[PDB]
């Protein structure tokens, strides 16, 4: 089986590159940040412009959905993260505390908390209602790409350019693993499976790889796509078939068969690198978003 | 910056 993803609108309106692209939990929205320090919100199923949210002072990197939809988290280069309640645009709360860009964000599963990763080579863990800093964690020895909470939120995963995945420890901050393979190419890119088994690492040698974290063992490789350069988002599709999802810097979205690393579709429209890429949560539809020669956002759907 |  091969899905057929097929191009069913393009979304219009970051005035920059487009950074990341998320959907709502509940399926009814997309989120989209871009280096234009805008954060705007879509209809998932007919790409209908909703609203923007602002108030960043500089490019926004990554953004995330709460839980039950109703709050989102953006990670900014004014070295703040702010809280935004979604239906009235208010921003809750402005975190404080990281020294340097902040570049990527999560919250956890209950969604009171929020995890942070800096420029700084720090990963913070943020209270959500008081929107205090809990911890900061030395993780890393040069920027940190990406960070994930697990699935009942008790670890965190964390990847840097230094070429290492770190998994902490929530509640102590102890740093409980430390994955890496046969070299050193910069980590661009990590998150759990949809069932915690798992960690989808990405890395600047135009690889993926889902590990085995409990065992420190690399299961699978995903190749055939390009990624040396950017911080490109990488996914689990588990609506229809199940497949591994990710933008490339040859300006398409690749989908490989999870299971036996085949290709089996490559989408093509977008004029620049694609950065990131999301799955919808119970749809078979994927968003794609590229680069500042492209700035859209393009909405492919599936039957299976 | 993730876009640079």
């Amino acid at each position: 089986v091969k899905p057929n993803y097929a191009l069913k609108f393009t979304l219009a309106g970051h005035t920059k590159a487009v950074s990341s692209v998320k959907f709502s939990p509940n399926g009814e929205w997309l989120a989209s940040s871009s280096a234009d320090k805008l954060i705007k919100i879509w209809g998932a199923y007919d790409g209908k412009f909703e609203k923007t949210i602002s108030g960043h002072k500089l490019g926004i990197s990554d953004v995330a959905w709460s839980s039950d939809s109703n709050l989102l988290v953006s990670a900014s280069d004014d070295k703040t993260l702010k809280i935004w309640d979604v239906s009235s645009g208010k921003c809750l709360k402005t975190l404080k505390g990281h020294s340097n860009y902040v570049f990527c964000c999560n919250f956890n599963p209950q969604s009171n908390l929020i995890v942070s990763g800096s420029f700084d080579e720090s990963v913070r863990i943020w209270d959500v209602k008081t929107g205090k800093c809990l911890k900061t964690l030395p993780a890393h020895s040069d920027p940190v790409s990406a960070v994930h909470f697990n699935r009942d939120g008790s670890l965190i995963v964390s990847s840097s350019y230094d070429g290492l995945c770190r998994i902490w420890d929530t509640a102590s901050g102890q740093c409980l693993k430390t994955l890496i393979d046969d070299d050193n190419p910069p980590v661009s890119f990590v998150k759990f499976s949809p069932n915690g088994k798992y960690i989808l690492a990405a890395t600047l040698d135009n690889t993926l790889k889902l590990w085995d974290y409990s065992k420190g063992k690399c299961l699978k490789t995903y190749t055939g796509h390009k990624n040396e350069k950017y911080c490109i988002f990488a996914n689990f599709s588990v609506t229809g078939g199940k497949w591994i999802v990710s933008g490339s810097e040859d300006n398409l979205v690749y989908i490989w068969n999870l299971q036996t690393k085949e290709i089996v579709q490559k989408l093509q429209g977008h004029t620049d690198v694609v950065i990131s890429t999301a799955c919808h949560p119970t749809e078979n539809i994927i968003a794609s978003a590229a680069l500042e020669n492209d700035k859209t956002i393009k909405l492919w759907k599936s039957d299976c | 910056a993730r876009t640079k």
